[PDB]
RNA sequence: UUGUAAUUGGAAUGAGUACAAUGUAAAUACCUUAACGAGGAACAAUUGGAGGGCAAGUCUGGUGCCAGCAGCCG
């Protein structure tokens, strides 16, 4: 019913930031909603995630409409100053994209959270 | 491979309705009902006819469940031209446009959708070609859209849901006729991925026969496609 | 003299080793986890075989006996442990399906190939054959060393190793002096 | 149209990579009367053969083949119908059931065939990677299965 | 060496008489270890000629 | 009644029985008087020592045809000649006049094949890692 | 560095001594001689040098302790 | 000092000529199921990624009267 | 896109050699470890079975040019 659906829990949400740091670690990561605009685009994005406290939430709901329309997962985060901390940059980020790498150090992980995604989904 | 300008060799392909476009690769092929415009972003094939310039369009088997099938030989398919259709799970005009296409004007395709963000595409699809009906509906319980369908020639499945088989076998009771067409899209991971893929195969063709559907026939899509067979049968009533 | 020292054999021969059924059963398994030899498959399967007789007498126990509940629980906790059977399916019943594939991802060289760093399972051997391998503190050196679900997370590079942080090893250092020099 | 029918993805040469425990197997009718002439009851006669859960299955062929036998073979009509041994619906006008096994393992590779006919076990040899079950001397033998 | 085979290759052809192998010059080793091996491997060899 | 007591005290009758007719087997006879070596082609033996009489099949014109592989043999437990088989005539050269002939069991009739001479392999000499010592 | 740690002490007067388990802990270096774990026990535990003894030391598989 | 020579030292004799991946029983089955998975390739159609970019059309062909399919009777 | 390299690049490593230490009643060995120790990695894995092909070559038989045997020998 709310438009940010679905929203991860506390446990969840930690996963998911955890692979976020990992991913910006090896370059993985793609940060802002322009730059996971642009890997939708392109199909390179695992999955996609945007922060339920954007203000306002309307500005990252193209995401949603090209997610599932290309068949990747999606989920929301409570904060965005957590899920920019998480990216490793000095501002917030309300939505970010884990790059496609199936020769990736940390493949393991993105799949563990990718199908806790998809199940809530 | 096929790039824009190249010059192809357009030849009918064994079904009725579906064309083979030839070169130093082929391409499986569909005459466009609404001609200068593509659904998905698909290549266009248009031939100068006396002079008439008519289109086609190209149609991807790594994107259409039912294209993969045709790539892999399917002996009978019921979608033909002139015939009544029923989709079931029509995310979208991915694949409805080009089922479209077979059946032609006389025809129509019975498109049943869910989930409303997909299904708004596809009536914005449905304005562009009048031989859609889509029905914005869960494919759970036909009772709620008895009003809009009559009889239909073949009743596709391409729903994704671990109880398919109910639901093709209610849709089935009610509009499909006698003798009609069964065409049913599976993935085991969806069903039971707790067991391997050719047992859940041998399940889903049980539960037909408990339907009273005499299955005519199965493919597997490899290589486009995992885990995936399609089942063609015939629903036999008495 | 001096009492006996046990010893018993850890692998039987099958009862028809010349099935071609068979013979490409093991094709498979020494393809796609690089075992060396036959003799590797005949183990695991008669481990495996052990087991699996063990929880089917425990099964023909009736419900509720002393034995069936003490043994059939220490069987599951074993199997749990070693990482084979998963945590939803403590049952005697599952342990009946338990395949030869289970075991044979959990040793040492499969998931030094999994976890990424090796690039091929015969370079999984190669790098635990010489000694880069560490689970915990310690280097394992025996490609058929099962691990468990703690041991895990805690496989990496020794700290001895070149590609762990200690010095090039003797290749790279004589090139450099040569090079060097 | 020619046809070649393709063969199933869950062989590899003559090794069937699909067909795993819990065992799906078809019950042939003349494999009651060995099981029963044998003292040996089906379910776990199959456990401590292939020491798996097994799932035993009766076709309406064979099961239509079991109540034209007679008061005879009662006890072997009984046991068929025993509530652990599930039922198989057919599609197909024919009564003989060696033809009705032979298509349902062409059809798809997760069965066990269980029989003692000749005829009916050398067409299934010639069919790869389809696992023959067998009752001789006390219990019952698996032929085609190297997971044992 | 070629000298010790030369004669046992003569003394197989015409008549095997007794045969005693004596090593000697044991002492130049260094190393009890190697001092073993050598030893193996020169008995294994002379066990096979004669 | 099958023809055999079944009372719950009769098992002295079925005993006796037992092992009165246990002897009609031949395998139980010959084990236990001991008479089963009598059919053993070397009389218990695994292997058979023997001397070279002749080599029937060297003047064959035939190169390794079945002839020029038997040897005639003398066996020398009992003295009784027969014949064996040389893998090959290649390994027919070792084999001379008079040497000592290690047999084991294999032109039907022979049943002997040569497997050491003069105490050597004949592999090991086919394969030239020894020398036969003469 | 190298580091000495003594567990599963025991004192036994009877014999007039200690017993204890010495577990030592080399990064980067072969092994220690008896003689250095010696000194360093007799000082951590402040007794003569003659009065330490110190025997069956066995090293890990892979090293380090 | 004449010292013996290899053929000598070790007494190999007359052997057949062998292959060297008989040495390492590990590289003479890596080779062999290569070479399996190849033949598969041929005896089947085997999934191998997908589609990796713009579809190009089918590489081999269509045959229009040829069904792989597998009937039921 | 398959097969074959006395082709080619720099990384890893123990059999062995060996300071030292540990080990031991004293020693050897094991676990360690300075330093050496790899392209034919000649640092030279074996045991059996099956099937070829080659000549101005050899033997045997005969409804011509063939067949059998076999072929370290031309
Ligand atoms: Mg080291
Ligand atoms: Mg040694
Ligand atoms: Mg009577
Ligand atoms: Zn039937």
């Amino acid at each position: 019913n709310p438009k940010a659906f679905p929203l991860a829990d506390a446990a969840l949400t930690q996963q998911i930031l955890d692979v976020v740091q990992q991913a910006a670690n090896l370059r993985q990561l793609k940060k802002g909603a322009n730059e996971a605009t642009k890997t939708l685009n392109r199909g390179i994005s695992e999955f996609i995630i945007m922060a339920a406290d954007c203000e306002p939430i309307e500005i990252l709901l193209h995401l949603p409409l090209l997610c599932e329309d290309k068949n990747v997962p999606y989920v929301f985060v409570p904060s965005r100053v957590a899920l920019g901390r998480a990216c490793g940059v000095s501002r917030p980020v309300i939505a970010a994209s884990i790059t496609t790498n199936d020769a990736s150090a940390i493949k393991t992980q993105i799949y563990a959270v990718k199908d806790k995604i998809e199940t809530l989904l | 491979g096929a790039r824009g300008g190249a010059k192809v060799v357009i030849e009918p392909h064994r079904h009725a309705g579906v064309y083979i476009a030839r070169g130093k690769e082929d391409l499986l092929v569909t005459k466009n009902m609404a001609p200068g415009e593509s659904v998905y972003g698909e290549k266009r094939i248009s031939v100068e006819e006396p002079p008439t310039k008519v289109e086609y369009r190209v149609w991807n088997p790594f994107r259409s469940k039912l294209a993969a099938g045709i790539m892999g030989g399917l002996d009978e398919l019921f979608i033909a031209p002139g015939k009544k259709v029923l989709y079931l799970g029509a995310a979208s005009g991915t694949s409805v446009s080009h089922v479209s296409d077979v059946v032609g004007p006389e025809g129509v395709v019975y498109a049943v959708e869910f989930s409303h963000r997909p299904g708004r595409e596809l009536i914005s699809m449905a304005k562009k070609r009048p031989n859609i009906i889509p029905i914005i509906e869960d494919a759970r319980h036909p009772q709620k859209y008895r009003m809009l369908i009559g009889m239909v020639d073949c009743v596709f499945a391409d729903v994704a849901q671990p109880d398919q088989a109910r639901i093709i076998a209610l849709n089935s009771h009610m509009f499909l006729k006698d003798q009609g067409g069964v065409v049913i899209s599976i993935k085991a991971n969806c069903i039971d991925s707790t067991v391997d893929a050719e047992t859940v195969f041998a399940r889903e063709v049980q539960k037909l026969r408990e339907e009273r559907i005499k299955p005519l026939e199965q493919l597997t899509l490899e290589p486009y496609e995992r885990d995936h067979c399609i089942v063609v049968g015939r629903y036999m009533r008495s | 003299p001096r009492a006996p020292r046990t010893y018993s054999k850890t692998y039987s021969t099958p009862k028809r080793p010349y099935e071609s059924s068979r013979l490409d059963a093991e094709l498979k398994l020494a393809g796609e986890f690089g075992l060396k030899n036959k003799k590797e498959i005949y183990r695991i399967s008669f481990q495996l075989s052990k087991i699996r007789r063990a929880a089917r007498d425990l099964l023909t126990r009736d419900e509720k006996d002393p034995k069936r509940l003490f043994e059939g629980n220490a069987l599951i906790r074993r199997l749990v442990r070693v990482g084979v059977l998963s945590e939803d399916k403590k049952k005697l019943d599952y342990v009946l399906a338990l395949k030869v594939e289970d075991f044979l991802e959990r040793r040492l060289q499969t998931q030094v190939y999994k976890l990424g760093l090796a690039k091929s399972v015969h370079h999984a051997r190669v790098l635990i054959t010489q000694r880069h391998i560490a689970v915990g503190k310690q280097i394992v050196n025996i490609p058929s060393f099962m691990v468990r679900l703690d041991s895990e997370k805690h496989i990496d590079f020794a700290p001895t190793s070149p590609f762990g942080g200690a010095r090039p090893g003797r290749v790279a250092r004589r090139n450099a002096a040569r090079k060097a020099e | 149209t020619r046809n070649i029918p393709q063969v199933s993805s869950a062989l590899f040469f003559q090794y069937n990579q699909a067909i795993k425990p819990p065992y799906q197997v078809l019950i042939d009718t003349n494999f009651i009367n060995f099981s029963i002439q044998k003292k040996v009851d089906i379910v776990r006669g199959m456990m401590d053969c292939l020491l798996a859960k097994c799932n035993p299955l009766i076709t309406d062929c064979v099961m239509a083949e079991l109540e034209k036998l007679g008061p005879k073979y009662r006890i072997a009509l009984k046991l068929a119908r025993d509530p652990r041994i599930k039922r198989l619906s057919c599609s197909h006008k024919g009564t003989y059931a060696d033809d009705c096994l032979v298509h349902r393992v062409l059809q798809h590779k997760c069965y066990i065939v269980a029989t003692n006919d000749a005829g009916l076990k050398q067409r299934i040899r010639k069919i790869p990677g389809i696992p023959l079950m067998s009752v001789g001397g006390h219990a019952y033998v698996i032929e085609k299965l190297p997971d044992v | 060496e070629m000298e010790t085979m030369e004669f046992l290759n003569i003394a197989q052809h015409h008549g095997m008489p007794r045969v005693l192998g004596v090593a000697t010059h044991l002492d130049l080793f260094k190393s009890q270890s190697t001092l073993r091996a050598s030893k193996k491997r020169l008995k294994h060899r002379f066990w096979t000629e004669v | 009644g099958k023809g055999k007591p079944r009372g719950l005290n009769s098992a002295r009758k079925l005993r006796v029985h037992r092992r009165n007719n246990r002897w009609a087997e031949n395998n139980y006879k010959k084990r236990l008087l001991g008479t089963a070596f009598k059919s053993s082609p070397f009389g218990g033996s695994s292997h058979a020592k023997g001397i070279v009489l002749e080599k029937l099949g060297i003047e064959s014109k035939q190169p390794n045809s079945a002839i020029r592989k038997c040897v005639r043999v003398q066996l020398i437990k009992n003295g009784k000649k027969v014949t064996a088989f040389v893998p090959n005539d290649g390994c027919l050269n070792f084999v001379d006049e008079n040497d000592e002939v290690l047999l084991a069991g294999f032109i039907p009739g022979v049943r002997f094949k040569v497997v050491k001479v003069s105490g050597v392999s004949l592999l090991a000499l086919w394969k030239e890692k020894k020398e036969k010592p003469r | 560095a190298v580091t000495i740690r003594t567990r599963k002490v025991i004192s036994n007067p009877l014999l007039a001594r200690k017993q204890f388990v010495v577990d030592v802990l080399h990064p980067n270096r072969a092994n220690v001689s008896k003689d250095e774990l010696r000194e360093k026990l007799a000082e951590v535990y402040k007794a003569e040098k003659d009065a330490v003894s110190v025997f069956g030391f066995r090293t890990q598989f892979g090293g380090g302790k | 000092k004449r010292a013996i020579n290899y053929q000598i030292l070790k007494n190999k004799g007359l052997t057949p000529k062998r292959n060297k991946d008989n040495r390492n029983s590990r590289v003479k089955k890596r080779k062999k199921y290569q070479k399996a998975q190849k033949k598969l390739k041929s005896v089947r159609a085997v999934y191998s990624g997908g589609q990796s970019g713009v579809y190009e059309g089918e590489k081999t062909g269509i045959k229009k009267g040829l069904t792989r399919s597998v009937k039921f009777k």
